[PDB]
RNA sequence: GCGUACAAGACGCGGUCGAUAGACUCGGGGUGUGCGCGUCGAGGUAACGAGACGUUAAGCCCACGAGCACUAACAGACCAA
RNA sequence: CGAGAACCGACACAGGUGUCCAUGGCGGCGAAAGCCAAGGCCUGUCGGGAGCAACCAACGUUAGGGAAUUCGGCAAGUUAGUCCCGUACCUUCGGAAGAAGGGAUGCCUGCUCCGGAACGGAGCAGGUCGCAGUGACUCGGAAGCUCGGACUGUCUAGUAAC
RNA sequence: AAAAUCCUGGCCAUAGUAGCAGCGAUAGUCGGGUGAGAACCCCGACGGCCUAAUGGAUAAGGGUUCCUCAGCACUGCUGAU
RNA sequence: ACGUGGAAGUCUGUUAGAGUUGGUGUCCUACAAUACCCUCUCGUGAUCUAUGUGUAGGGGUGAAAGGCCCAUCGAGUCCGG
RNA sequence: UAUGCCAGCUGGUGGAUUGCUCGGCUCAGGCGCUGAUGAAGGACGUGCCAAGCUGCGAUAAGCCAUGGGGAGC
């Protein structure tokens, strides 16, 4: 169901990935998979939302731990 | 795509090609498209609108532009450029000596100063011997 | 000299087809020719090669 | 899930009978006192005013440690005389 | 189309190829740097993975020493903008010269002077923060002796620029 | 003809190897659309690149490369709707 | 002394544009049969440049290197002998 | 007994070989000039769709007459 989880999205961005190429792209990435292996899920529709949210500034500079909302429901997996 | 859609769109719209919105998720329309009236129509129906164009910055360039060009952010450390290339002469020096030039012309045609001494201070200004205009009067006595 | 560009770059326009000779041929440089005919009102030729 | 390891491969550790990694808090560290406001400040009618002091061992920051199962080490697969 | 794919170069070639837009904003001496509009683009067109080792290309920082390196300081570094002070030998009296060398530089508050005025320029007093005020960027290291050619200029398109 | 760095064609090893990185322009990412098929075709958002030019108008030169529709055997440094 | 002014095969300058010293770097089955990057020289002048036009092979053109005359030069290229 | 060597077999690749000849090569007999009445030659046009070639020429792969020919074009 509905459940709130922080993304921990360090680890990829700045961690790795290109500083002034990607970050937005990294970011999305990473929060495709927490939620993902968490729900059970192959993979989520995630916006818009927290997509302005993530590259909401310049693409290098990117938010840290984002926290987010989730839904899935039962039918083809959400 | 839609980017024929595109053509037009910023077009009868009047921006450019670039700034030209799609829905999304009215992708069905605009897709069937095919005719300008029919794009501007959907433009109607805001499916179609495209704004958001850059503005001037204004930051490094407002309170800076009030501070310098009065006295402030300059001084010996800022300014580039020799002492002329900002504040020249042979500007400014056109600025005195010209209006000076000019109230020893309507004295001495005004007849307040007769002949002989409208003559000194002529060459007499016209060679550093003033100051402003003022400072000519005092002199003038 | 050697293509660089060096060569190549020159755009301008030379032995075009000529009016009689289907051969572009003709140089705007020149007068006619580098194919048959013109200035010579024959045909060209040149044993410059051709055995006779 | 991580390194006491590492160019691939290899190696080593941990996996809820859990402190392996992250978050948070604290400890331990780096800079050198924050924004704002108050007083002072050469002066200037005034506007304005570089800067000084106080608040402020401040503020900002950390690739280390500890506490802590909150989050993630799930789920499960395969090979084997 | 007019070009890092429509032109020439065998090619969707990092090369070559004329004109007008030189008055978009901040910056500053500036048609400079840097940043940003308008406009254009994600086609200088293969991606995915490992803290991603050795080795290589570009490059940053290295204590103490400071050219010991080397044919040679090659390479890199140093200096740097602007104002004030000051400036040697020599000299064809032009120059040498930015010689050298020394000092200053931010911000804030209130002002004076030049000018018709500028969102122009030059100063003054006081307050005040930092390790550092041309805080990035832009931005000379300096001096002497000798040889040659007087100087600017020309040259081996493709190993020689003297 | 066994031979002439012999001529022409075909073919093996080399190798699933080198290149598809290096350039002051390091550029994408997340959702969605279409489709038999989508890392690179299109929409949106976020992130960037170019500022005498990766912008606008043109000369030469090219010559139909322009627009639309249908396509993917060829061409496109991978794939391609 | 102050002003007048502004001359220059004058100076600084990646303004545009021209040139090409060092790195003997990168590349060297290249992006390229002369390229890339940093550095460096000139930049009102005997300057640079587009287009048009003239000079032709024992001939031209040459601020002269035997340089250049379409990747060809101590005698171009093509064909013929 | 992997990686693999030599020979064969089935299939392929390749296009030799054999056979074939709408083309060549050579000899021989005959015949032999065209053009301003534009060959002559060239240019540009001309087709339902037409780029090349050929043919034509704004009457434009053609128009008319006579003869031949013949059920196709």
């Amino acid at each position: 169901d509905v459940v709130t989880r922080e993304y921990t999205i360090n680890l990829h961005k700045r961690l790795h990935g290109v500083s002034f190429k990607k970050r937005a792209p990294r970011a999305v990435k990473e929060i495709k998979k927490f939620a993902k292996l968490h729900m059970g899920t192959d993979d989520v529709r995630l916006a818009p939302e927290l997509n302005q949210a993530i590259w909401k500034r310049g693409v290098k500079g990117v938010e840290y731990r984002l926290r987010l909302r989730i839904s899935r429901k039962r039918n083809e997996e959400e | 795509n839609l980017r024929t859609q595109k053509r037009l769109a910023a077009s009868v719209v009047g921006v450019g090609k670039r700034k030209v919105w799609l829905d999304p998720n009215e992708t069905s329309e605009i897709a069937q498209a095919n005719s300008r009236n029919a794009i501007r129509k959907l433009v109607k129906n805001g499916t179609i609108v495209k704004k958001a164009v850059t503005v001037h910055s204004k930051s490094r360039t407002r309170a800076h532009a009030q501070s310098k060009r009065e006295g402030r952010h300059s001084g010996y450390g800022k300014r580039k450029g020799t002492r002329e290339a900002r504040l020249p002469s042979q500007v400014v020096w056109i600025r005195r000596l010209r209006v000076l030039r000019r109230l020893l012309a309507k004295y001495r045609d005004a007849g307040k100063i007769d002949k002989h001494l409208y003559h000194v201070l002529y060459k007499e200004s016209k060679g550093n011997a003033f100051k402003h205009k003022r400072a000519l009067v005092e002199h003038i006595i | 000299g050697k293509g660089t560009p060096s060569f190549g770059k020159r755009h301008n326009k030379s032995h075009t087809l000529c009016n009689r000779c289907g051969r572009r041929s003709f140089h705007v440089q020149k007068k006619t020719c580098s194919s048959c005919g013109y200035p010579a009102a024959k045909t060209r030729s040149y044993n410059w090669g051709a055995k006779a």
